[PDB]
C-alpha cells in the first residue's frame, strides 16, 4: 500500500533556495493515468496548490509560481524532485505531496514537513 | 483567492449540522467536482466526499453532502466527539486548478 | 382520519371505472403534476391497478416527494423510487386535523441505525443508541425516544400547517386492464343510413327488426361477405339487424 | 381439518369415446343458415374422455391438466359440488377451487395445504352433510377470490336414473381462464356410455388467472365403510383443430364436422359441402416430418481476445 | 473480424454512421454504404481527459480531395491552401495538414473524449473461422433431420 | 426572448442564400428529424417561401410536437398538418430559462371549446366552463381560468 513521505530541510536562510523530495512507494508512477502534485499550507491561513506532474512526464506548476518551482520524477527509485526559490516568511508552511486523480481530485495525503524561513 | 468558506460552525451532539462552502459560479464552471475532506490535528486529512453526495470505500453513512447552485453543503448527522476538526471545502476552477478554501472547523457540546 | 407517515396505509382501488374529472375539479386540491402520464389523459389509459397512498405531512415538507430527495422526511418517514410513475395531490389540511388548541396525534420517526428502502413500514419505538455504548432500560445517556410528536395549531405560522398528501401510483400495461376512463353517449339513431361508432366499431347499415333472437351471450352479427349486418343497440336491449342504403 | 380415509379402493380409470361432444359458439357474433369453417381449441370426436365412477368404492383422485378441459358429470341427486385445478397443490402455487355446495358459486386461487383424503361427505346421515368443510387448512397469500349467483342442483342422495348431465368447458387463452357451460335434462341413457347427442354449449364468464396449472382435482359429496351414491364424471382435453358448423335459419348449431379426421370427412371439408359426388376429389397435400435434429461447427475453444482490446490502457 | 479503434470527440460521433459528411468524416475516416457488423462508443472523460488538458491528439482538416472509405494511412507533408507554391515552413496559405485537441474535466458535454471501437465483417461464403458458442453433436446419415 | 406556446411567433425568409452547416455546429441540436426530405441533402434544394416559428415547451412534450399524436398540446395549441413538410429541431435551455427563482413568465392553455386545425391562434382568454349553469365574471366551481 501507498505511502507518501516528504524529506527535506526545516529552516532555510532567505537567500538559499529550498530543495524537497517526496518518496511514494506503492505505486508505479508510469501507469496511465495517475498524477502526483504538491500542496502547501501557512499556519494561520488556508492551504495553497503548488504544482503537479503528470505519469507522462506532462507538467503543470501554479500560476504565480512557475519560475520559483520545478519538478522532476524517478519511477526507478519511486522519488518526485520539487525545488522552491526566494521563498518569504509568509511562504513558511506545512507541505504536503499528494496522488492525483481525475474523478477523485486528491486522496492520499503525504503526513508533511514544517518549513519555516530564519538564520 | 476569489474563494470562501465560512470557518466555524456549531451544534450538539446527536443531532444533524451542516456547513458549506461558497464562491462563483463562473470560475468553478457548469461541471462542479464537489469535494470534501476531513482534519483532525496531528496527522494528514483524507477525503470523505469526492462526487456529488458520493463517499469512497472506507464508508461513514452519516456523511451527507449536496451541491447548490454556487454552494456546497456538508451535513453530518449523530455528532460525537470526533466532529472537532476542520473540514475542507475542495473545487476544480476554470481560469486555474486552484481550492484555496479555508476549511471548517466545527463545535459541539 | 389519516395515518402517521412512518405507518401509512396503502390501499387497492381495481375494477371500476374512475372519474378524474371530478378529483381534478374538486377546487382546494394544490398540487397536480403527472410526470409518467398526462394531468388530462385519465379519461383514456387502462391500468392493471391503482395503488393509492395516504398519509398527514407538515407543508415545509411537501416538495420532497419527488424521486431523488433526500430530507428527515425523505429518508426516515416516506420514500418514493427513483423511477416513480403516477402523481401526488397535497392540500392544507390546518381546517380539520388541527385541533383548537393543537392536535398532538400526529407524530413522526427521529432516530435510526440505518435508511430503509422506499415503502418499508415499522412501529417499534425502542429507542436508538446514538453512541457506541448499548444502553437497556429506560431513556438515558446516548439514546433517547426516536418519535416526537407535531406541534400543529391554528396559531401557528405559514409552513406549519399541516398538510394532506395523496399518492397515485399504477403499473403501465402488464396485466388485464382494470381502471379505466368514463364514455359519454350523444343521440341516437333508427332505421337510417348514418355515420356512427358502435362499442368501438363503424357503421352505416341501417339496423331493423326480424323473426330472430339473440341469446343473452349474441352481442354481433355478420353476413356471407364477412361484413358488419348485427349489432346490439348499447342504449337499449332490442334486437337489431343491419344493412347499407 | 381433514380425515385419512385411505383404504383406497382405486379402480381401474374408465375410458369412452366422446361422439359429438365438445362443440360451442366460439364468437359473440350473428350467423344465419351459413356453413362456416373455423378453427380454435377443440375436443376430437371418439377422443378417450377419461371417466371415474364413484359408489366402500371411493375414486376421485387428482388427474393431470394439460390445455383446456371438458367436464361432464352425470347426476341425478346433486353430488358433484366443485372442482380442483393446479399446477402442485401444495400451499406454494396457485390453485384453482370451484365450490356450489349450498349457498352460491365460489372461486378461489390460492395455494392451499391440502390434507391426503380431503372430503365434503363421509357423513354418517344417509341425507349427509358438508362434513370437515374447509378443505384447506391454510390460505398463504392469495388475492382470487370470487362469489356470484348459484347453479340448477338437486336434493338428497338418490342412487340411478340420472336425469341430468352438465357439460362446461374450462379454456385457458394465454392465462384467461374461460368458462362456458350448458346443460341437458331427461336423460335416459344408461350412464356406462356416453349418449348419441348433439348440442350447443354456451359461454358465461372469463377470469385472470395466470398461473401454472397442470393437474386437476374433481370434488363431490363415517368415511370408514360408508356406501356413497352413484357418481359418474367424465373430462376430456382439448388441442388445436379445425371443424365446421353448420348454422340454421334461427341461427343455431345444428351440426358440425371434422376436417381433419378422415378422408372423407376431410373431403367433406375441403368442398365447404357435407355430402359429394362420385369422382376423384384433390385434397390436402401429403409430407412427413424429421426424426430428430443435427448441429456442427468448429470444434476449438481458444477464447477471443475482446478484454483487451476494451479494456486497452 | 477485425475491430478498428480511436478517441473522437462525442459531438461528431454521428458522423460514425454511413452516408454521413463532416472534417472526421471525409479526411480521417470514411464508412463504406454496405457496412456489416456495429460500432460501439462510450465515455471516456476520467481517463483520456486532463486537468491541465491533452494535446497529444492529432486530427486532419485539410486534403485535397475526399478520400475513399477505408483509408489508414497518414502523410505528414506540408499543406498549400492557395495557389502560390509553398515549401519549408508554413503560414499565408500553408496549413499545417492536422490539429490537436483539448480536454479539460471543466467541459461540458459534447467535448470530452469518447473512445469507439468499430465491428465489421462478411457472412458465411467462407470457411469461418470465428464462431458462437454452441455444442455440437453427432453426425447422423441417410434420415430425415434438422441440419 | 422565445414567445409562449400560444403565442408562436411567424418569421419571413425571403431573397437570401442559405446555409445548413451553420445550423448543424451547435452541439445541443440531438433532435433533428425531418419527413419531406433528407437532413443531409439540404444544400443543393430550392424553395419558395420558408417559415420559422419558435417558442417553449416542457421536456416530456417535445416528442408530442410531431404531426399525428394526440394530446393536450398537440390539441389545444399548436399542432401540424398530417401531410406537414419540413422538420423542428429542439435543444436544452435550461442554463437561460430555468432559473433558480423561478421564470414564471410561459403559460398554455387546457381547457378549449374543441380542438383546432393546424396553423392559426388562439389568443382570447375567455374562461372556460363545463357544467351547465352560466359561470359569469370570474373563476367558480365547473368554470375555471383557461391558462
Ligand atoms: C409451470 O409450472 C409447472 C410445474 O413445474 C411446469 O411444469 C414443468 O415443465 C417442464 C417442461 O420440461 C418439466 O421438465 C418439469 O418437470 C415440469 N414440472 C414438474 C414439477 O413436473 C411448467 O413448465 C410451468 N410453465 C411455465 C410457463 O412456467
Ligand atoms: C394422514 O396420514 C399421513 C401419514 O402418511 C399424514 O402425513 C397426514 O397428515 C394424515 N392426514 C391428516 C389429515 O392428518
Ligand atoms: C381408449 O379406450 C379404449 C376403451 O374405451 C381402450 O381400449 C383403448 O386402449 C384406449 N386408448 C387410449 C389411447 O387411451
Ligand atoms: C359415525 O358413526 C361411527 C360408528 O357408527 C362412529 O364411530 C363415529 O363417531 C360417528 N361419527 C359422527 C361424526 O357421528
Amino acid at each position: 500500500q501507498i505511502t507518501l513521505k516528504e524529506s527535506g530541510p526545516t529552516l532555510v536562510k532567505p537567500t538559499q533556495t529550498l530543495t524537497l523530495t517526496c518518496n511514494f512507494s506503492g505505486f508505479s508512477l508510469n501507469t496511465y493515468g495517475v498524477g502526483v502534485g504538491w500542496i502547501r499550507q501557512p499556519p494561520g491561513k488556508a492551504l495553497e496548490w503548488l504544482a503537479l506532474i503528470y505519469w507522462d512526464g506532462d507538467e503543470r506548476y501554479g500560476p504565480f509560481f512557475k519560475n520559483k518551482v520545478t519538478i522532476a520524477k524517478d519511477t526507478s527509485k519511486n522519488q518526485v524532485v520539487l525545488t522552491m526559490t526566494n521563498m518569504d516568511p509568509v511562504d513558511t508552511a506545512t507541505y504536503y505531496c499528494a496522488r492525483h486523480l481525475i474523478p477523485t481530485i486528491f486522496d492520499y495525503w503525504g503526513q508533511g514537513t514544517l518549513v519555516t524561513v530564519s538564520s | 483567492s476569489a474563494l470562501t468558506q465560512p470557518a466555524s460552525v456549531s451544534g450538539s451532539p446527536g443531532q444533524s449540522i451542516t456547513i458549506s462552502c461558497t464562491g462563483t459560479s463562473s470560475d468553478v464552471g457548469g461541471s462542479n467536482y464537489v469535494s470534501w475532506y476531513q482534519h483532525h490535528p496531528d496527522r494528514a486529512p483524507k477525503l470523505l466526499i469526492y462526487e456529488v453526495t458520493n463517499r469512497p470505500s472506507g464508508v461513514s453513512n452519516r456523511f451527507s453532502g449536496s451541491k447548490s447552485a454556487n454552494t456546497a453543503s456538508l451535513t453530518i448527522s449523530g455528532l460525537q466527539a470526533e466532529d472537532e476538526a476542520d473540514y475542507y471545502c475542495s473545487s476544480y476552477t476554470t481560469t486555474s486548478t486552484h481550492i484555496l478554501f479555508g476549511g471548517g472547523t466545527k463545535l459541539t457540546v | 382520519r389519516f395515518a402517521s407517515v412512518y405507518a401509512w396505509n396503502r390501499k387497492r382501488i381495481s375494477n371500476c371505472v374512475a372519474d378524474y374529472s371530478v378529483l381534478y375539479n374538486l377546487a382546494p386540491f394544490f398540487t397536480f403534476k403527472c410526470y409518467g402520464v398526462s394531468p388530462t389523459k385519465l379519461n383514456d389509459l387502462c391500468f392493471t391497478n391503482v395503488y393509492a397512498d395516504s398519509f398527514v405531512i407538515r407543508g415545509d415538507e411537501v416538495r420532497q416527494i419527488a424521486p431523488g430527495q433526500t430530507g428527515n422526511i425523505a429518508d426516515y418517514n416516506y420514500k418514493l423510487p427513483d423511477d416513480f410513475t403516477g402523481c401526488v395531490i397535497a392540500w392544507n389540511s390546518n381546517k380539520l386535523d388541527s385541533k383548537v388548541s393543537g392536535n398532538y396525534n400526529y407524530l413522526y420517526r427521529l432516530f435510526r441505525k440505518s435508511n430503509l428502502k422506499p415503502f418499508e413500514r415499522d412501529i417499534s419505538t425502542e429507542i436508538y443508541q446514538a453512541g457506541n455504548k448499548p444502553c437497556n432500560g429506560v431513556a438515558g445517556f446516548n439514546c433517547y425516544f426516536p418519535l416526537r410528536s407535531y406541534s400543529f395549531r391554528p396559531t401557528y405560522g405559514v409552513g406549519h400547517q399541516p398538510y394532506r398528501v395523496v399518492v397515485l401510483s399504477f403499473e403501465l400495461l402488464h396485466a388485464p386492464a382494470t381502471v379505466c376512463g368514463p364514455k359519454k353517449s350523444t343521440n341516437l339513431v333508427k332505421n337510417k343510413c348514418v355515420n356512427f361508432n358502435f362499442n368501438g366499431l363503424k357503421g352505416t347499415g341501417v339496423l331493423t327488426e326480424s323473426n330472430k333472437k339473440f341469446l343473452p351471450f349474441q352481442q354481433f352479427g355478420r353476413d356471407i361477405a364477412d361484413t358488419t349486418d348485427a349489432v346490439r343497440d348499447p342504449q337499449t336491449l332490442e334486437i337489431l339487424d343491419i344493412t347499407p342504403c | 381439518q381433514c380425515v385419512n380415509l385411505t383404504t383406497r379402493t382405486q379402480l381401474p380409470p374408465a375410458y369412452t369415446n366422446s361422439f359429438t361432444r365438445g362443440v360451442y359458439y366460439p364468437d359473440k357474433v350473428f350467423r344465419s343458415s351459413v356453413l362456416h369453417s373455423t378453427q380454435d381449441l377443440f375436443l376430437p370426436f371418439f377422443s378417450n374422455v377419461t371417466w371415474f365412477h364413484v359408489i366402500k368404492r371411493f375414486d376421485n383422485p387428482v388427474l393431470p391438466f394439460n390445455d383446456g378441459v371438458y367436464f361432464a358429470s352425470i347426476e341425478k341427486s346433486n353430488i358433484i359440488r366443485g372442482w380442483i385445478f393446479g399446477t402442485t397443490l401444495d400451499s406454494k402455487t396457485q390453485s384453482l377451487l370451484i365450490v356450489n355446495n349450498a349457498t352460491n358459486v365460489v372461486i378461489k386461487v390460492c395455494e392451499f395445504q391440502f390434507c391426503n383424503d380431503p372430503f365434503l361427505d363421509h357423513k354418517n346421515n344417509k341425507s349427509w352433510m358438508e362434513s370437515e368443510f374447509r378443505v384447506y387448512s391454510s390460505a398463504n397469500n392469495c388475492t382470487f377470490e370470487y362469489v356470484s349467483q348459484p347453479f340448477l342442483m338437486d336434493l338428497e342422495g338418490k342412487q340411478g336414473n340420472f336425469k341430468n348431465l352438465r357439460e362446461f368447458v374450462f379454456k385457458n387463452i394465454d392465462g384467461y381462464f374461460k368458462i362456458y357451460s350448458k346443460h341437458t335434462p331427461i336423460l335416459v341413457r344408461e350412464p356406462e356410455d356416453l349418449p348419441q347427442g348433439f348440442s350447443a354449449l354456451e359461454p358465461l364468464v372469463d377470469l385472470p388467472i395466470g398461473i401454472n396449472i397442470t393437474r386437476f382435482q374433481t370434488l363431490l359429496a363415517s368415511s370408514s365403510g360408508w356406501t356413497a351414491g352413484a357418481a359418474a364424471y367424465y373430462v376430456g382435453y382439448l388441442q388445436p383443430r379445425t371443424f365446421l358448423l353448420k348454422y340454421n335459419e334461427n341461427g343455431t348449431i345444428t351440426d358440425a364436422v371434422d376436417c381433419a379426421l378422415d378422408p372423407l370427412s376431410e373431403t367433406k371439408c375441403t368442398l365447404k359441402s357435407f355430402t359429394v359426388e362420385k369422382g376423384i376429389y384433390q385434397t390436402s397435400n401429403f409430407r412427413v416430418q424429421p426424426t430428430e435434429s443435427i448441429v456442427r461447427f468448429p470444434n476449438i475453444t481458444n477464447l477471443c481476445p475482446f478484454d483487451e482490446v476494451f479494456n486497452a490502457t
